[PDB]
RNA sequence: AAUUGAAGAGUUUGAUCAUGGCUCAGAUUGAACGCUGGCGGCAGGCCUAACACAUGCAAGUCGAACGGUAACAGGAAGAAGCUUGCUUCUUUGCUGACGAGUGGCGGACGGGUGAGUAAUGUCUGGGAAACUGCCUGAUGGAGGGGGAUAACUACUGGAAACGGUAGCUAAUACCGCAUAACGUCGCAAGACCAAAGAGGGGGACCUUCGGGCCUCUUGCCAUCGGAUGUGCCCAGAUGGGAUUAGCUAGUAGGUGGGGUAACGGCUCACCUAGGCGACGAUCCCUAGCUGGUCUGAGAGGAUGACCAGCCACACUGGAACUGAGACACGGUCCAGACUCCUACGGGAGGCAGCAGUGGGGAAUAUUGCACAAUGGGCGCAAGCCUGAUGCAGCCAUGCCGCGUGUAUGAAGAAGGCCUUCGGGUUGUAAAGUACUUUCAGCGGGGAGGAAGGGAGUAAAGUUAAUACCUUUGCUCAUUGACGUUACCCGCAGAAGAAGCACCGGCUAACUCCGUGCCAGCAGCCGCGGUAAUACGGAGGGUGCAAGCGUUAAUCGGAAUUACUGGGCGUAAAGCGCACGCAGGCGGUUUGUUAAGUCAGAUGUGAAAUCCCCGGGCUCAACCUGGGAACUGCAUCUGAUACUGGCAAG
């Protein structure tokens, strides 16, 4: 099947171990999963600060 | 998990007083109340239906800081029992530890009450408890632990308390703090501003 | 495996060989009044009757063998040398 | 803790139940123990006996027949990494 | 062999029973031909603690019932004239 | 009394033995309306006496044969 | 007293009303994942590969059945050091005990799993043709003898596992014989069948110095019943598919022999030519069933984890033994696959028992502690064993309780974010001031969960005996895994402890900057083309809270499967029309039956769970008393309108 990778930067290749969650991609036909970012060797975003639960960034350290 | 933040915050979410942070300055001057909740509280919505059930279930919420995992129970408990789930939704409520500890006039505000009621120095009928959410039975009484009475937090509260009001269902020694809690607490006897109907209607669904 | 109350297969061993031969020590009988019975001669299918009547009885005691069961032997036999003669 | 204990035989099991001073004895379990740990008696004075750490030497790469066995890749070698002290990976 | 015997039910370190008639090649708190009785061993000042059915214990005692340990001793506890 | 049956008789080409149908007029769960549930019992009887088409009270008893668990009493309504 | 209970919103169009799907607001979970994460209580924790399993333990006990004693400690005639009774040792099963074996009982219970199983099963309500260790009541006996055989001995085979050969001693082991009845068979007369002795104490007679004798305790075998459990039959209920129409040949029934604990094609012989099927047979796929859990106003829909009843399986397939009960988890035998030991000859085993491992997977734990309490096995009992169970560990997975402070405090601070540039907001929020100080950290006290059982003693039984044994009070010393327990008391100090999501409408809550159909957001409608409250970053604000969202999952909303409770002229939908069997329904009158129907009674509807009035842990979750309830089902006795059957008009 296909999977939308969200947020921005994915350092994803030909060959990667993923994590799978399901949801509708509506504007793209014919995609009905997300890649969980947080997972596997599909890493976290950058400068995600906001909203981080989704899109697996760690809190800035203080 | 308590509500641990800036206070009078909520009352100018609320716009009166909801009587939280009472203590010394027993007049509310330097709070600008009603129209400064934040950066854009200077001005007015429209203010849907959905919202004036929700804002009411702030305010009886935010009286006796009750989560809503903790609060739900007690919509629960109102409509299992018999009467009207409006009146027994207070009712139940009334009977809470330091509602009652604010009823007698032991505590000056919740935040000051419930600090008296976690640190266990109040020995209510006979046995000292530490938890407030304590059903505080009918026909009963209340007493203060005497060894660790009066450190300057029970006075002020004696003070203050004895010019608000002096509640009704029940009677204050007001000497050496022995509270007697006896009836019923019925709807007439209530702050009243409160509206009920918005509440149980909210939870329905 | 080598629980020590494995003994009770070589306890049952010793068991089944006394009964098998006892077993068939009741069935024999039975093939000599049945014998008889195609034979049709009518003494020699009473006596044999009339002596494994206490063989079949004791084995009931020593319960290989259910006492209705030991009771039906009774009732087959008397049953079908009476219709013979 | 102290799991089960052994005298080994050269790989062979034998089940012991009390160690005494100056015997050579396999201890199964021991979950975070490393090499030349000092393993001393508790509610009691604890003792240390342990000065020396030997030196790597050659370091190569490798790379498995797929990406799929790389997570026992860094498994299998991680096994291999609580054995041995002077055996590194990067 | 129908006994008489204690089930354990309640949460850990506070237990309760209730003493019930049962087949003794059961489990302990499952299959059991009827519940007669319970006990509290930790039956705070009230004056409940015990409410044994007595009659019953008496006519299974009839049908050939072994009275367990503790039952027994429980009817020594609370004896036959109280 | 004892529990004994009405039935009917429909399948007696054979010996010793009959098919009997017994009407139950039960309520359908769901939706309310009386079915005509129909039952057919293997019935043992004694030496061949009737033929199709009568009511025959029918009681309970051991299993005679592999499925003929049944005794009929008497026959009534002795039609064409 | 015990159901005081039912909402809607967005979205087609330029706009409207409908039909109509899609989506959200709620609850729930054996949940995983992301970020964060203080403590306590009660819970739950392999849903996938019934995939293969290393290691330790998961079932023993009995000396009051018996020959014996290999160990351990003994009185014991004695031995030798030589401190002449201080001790090294030799005797010896004569004591308390006790491996190895014979024998008795258990191991068929508990514990696990859901592959198989669509009906051999299960739930419900009934029945007749039975069996049932142990426990129990009653009625009696309990006479007399025998031959081997373990163990152990002498030889010997092997690496072990395990033997093999020749002698040998006992038994509550086994085998006759006597003698039988309310017993089995038989129309009858009659015929036939059982059993075992052990343990304590002792006046007196007798002592071949054992014992017999007496009493007491217990066991034993026969018959008829109880209780409990078990096997069996019958009616109904118990999934999807007709793109599954015929199906079956010991198959449907009889008769007779045999089999069966008991019934039967159960199993053969011979005969009859039938039996099941549109109220769905046969066939294929999926599935353990139920009490109940979840949701719902209810009716229903989904589901069957944990706890409890039942059933099936125990590496795969087949068979039988033993025994009260198994066609048997930790038994046997054989076939197959897979592993282990080896001296290469030959043997050994089954985690779907508790942990634990590799693996599969998004996904789940400690090779832990004690037999202290409850329960079970054996035993006179003491006790032994018990991965049942009670507890502890890890894991916010869930539910519930609690904390991270309270009050005061305005120059309305600084700083940040804005500013119609004057101010405003953050915000009494901080600092500072004065107090409180739970839980955590620490030091001391301290329940209950413990009833029993052991030795002694007095009393009543008890017997020829003040003995024994039994019961009863009574005293002393004791039994706690958990556990530096629950709880309590004091010390130091605000001090060790707050996040995650959203903010265009739905829906509670906004500005600025960056960015320009790009980067990206998104459950739905839809935003972004240079002034974006929807994109990302700040600030502000709202929600919830030790959790919060995301995904998956089920019902709800959905009256979008409509039984309660929908439609069909144009929105999806009248077969093109007609005849007609099954089947569904059926004008009117009387009589009769009571099937349906309704009323009352009875049995049952296991417990728990759910609901109400109560009780106990400080509250609560939670455990728990009675009741109600389980709306059902079956039977019995009535009522005769309505529906049906029958008879007549």
């Amino acid at each position: 099947v296909t999977s939308y990778i969200g947020g921005e930067g994915h350092n994803l290749q030909e060959h990667s171990v993923i994590l799978i969650r399901g949801g509708r991609v509506k504007d793209l036909p014919g995609v009905r999963y997300h890649t969980v970012r947080g997972a596997l060797d599909c890493s976290g975003v950058k400068d995600r600060k906001q909203a981080r639960s989704k899109y697996g960034v760690k809190r800035p350290k203080a | 998990a308590r509500y641990l933040g800036p206070k009078l915050k909520l009352s100018r979410r609320e716009g009166t007083d909801l009587f939280l942070k009472s203590g010394v300055r027993a007049i509310d001057t330097k709070c600008k109340i009603e129209q400064a909740p934040g950066q854009h509280g200077a001005r007015k919505p429209r203010l849907s239906d959905y919202g004036v059930q929700l804002r009411e279930k702030q305010k009886v919420r935010r009286i006796y800081g009750v989560l809503e995992r903790q609060f739900r129970n007690y919509y629960k408990e109102a409509a299992r029992l018999k009467g009207n789930t409006g009146e027994n939704l207070l009712a139940l409520l009334e009977g809470r530890l330091d509602n009652v500890v604010y009823r007698m006039g032991f505590g000056a505000t919740r935040a000051e009450a419930r600090q008296l009621v976690s640190h266990k120095a109040i020995m209510v009928n006979g046995r000292v408890v530490n938890i407030a959410s304590y059903q505080v039975s009918p026909n009963d009484v209340v007493s203060i632990r005497e060894k660790a009475k009066k450190q300057s937090r029970v006075k002020a509260a004696l003070e203050l308390a004895e010019q608000r009001e002096k509640p009704t269902w029940l009677e204050v020694d007001a000497g050496k703090m022995e509270g007697t809690f006896k009836r019923k607490p019925e709807r007439s006897d209530l702050s009243a501003d409160i509206n009920e109907h918005l509440i149980v209607e909210l939870y329905s669904k | 495996n080598i629980k020590s109350a494995k003994k009770r297969a070589i306890q049952s061993e010793k068991a089944r060989k006394h009964n098998a031969s006892r077993r068939s020590m009741m069935r024999t009988f039975i093939k000599k009044v049945y014998a008889a019975i195609e034979a049709g001669d009518k003494a020699a299918a009473q006596k044999a009757f009339n002596e494994m009547q206490p063989i079949v009885d004791r084995q009931a005691a020593k319960g290989l063998i259910h006492k209705n069961k030991a009771a039906r032997h009774k009732a087959n036999l008397t049953a079908q040398i009476n219709k013979l003669a | 803790r102290f799991g089960r204990i052994v005298q080994m035989h050269a790989n062979k099991r034998e089940e012991i139940k009390e160690v005494r001073a100056g015997d050579i004895a396999a201890a199964i379990g021991l979950k975070d123990v490393t090499t030349g740990d000092t393993l001393c008696d508790p509610d009691a004075p604890i003792i240390l006996e342990r000065m020396e750490f030997p030196e790597p030497v050659i370091s190569i790469a490798v790379e498995p027949k797929t990406k799929a066995d790389q997570e026992k890749m860094g498994l299998a070698l991680g096994r291999l990494a609580k054995e041995d002290p002077s055996f590194r990976v990067w | 062999m129908v006994t008489i015997r204690l089930a354990r039910h309640g949460a850990k370190k506070r237990p309760f029973y209730q003493v019930v008639v049962a087949d003794s090649r059961n489990a302990r708190n499952g299959r059991f031909i009827e519940r007669v009785g319970f006990f509290n061993p930790i039956a705070s000042e009230k004056e409940e603690g015990t409410r044994l059915d007595l009659d019953r214990i008496a006519h299974w005692v009839g049908q050939g019932a072994t009275i367990s340990d503790r039952v027994a001793a429980l009817i020594k506890e609370v004896n036959k004239a109280a | 009394k004892i529990r004994t049956l009405q039935g009917r008789v429909v399948s007696d080409k054979m010996e010793k033995s009959i098919v009997v149908a017994i009407e139950r007029f039960v309520k359908h769960p769901i939706y309310g309306k009386f079915i005509k549930r129909t039952t057919k019992l293997h019935v043992h009887d004694e030496n061949n006496e009737c033929g199709i088409g009568d009511v025959v009270e029918i009681r309970e008893c051991r299993p005679l044969s592999k499925t003929k668990s049944w005794t009929l009493v008497r026959v009534v309504e002795k039609a064409v």
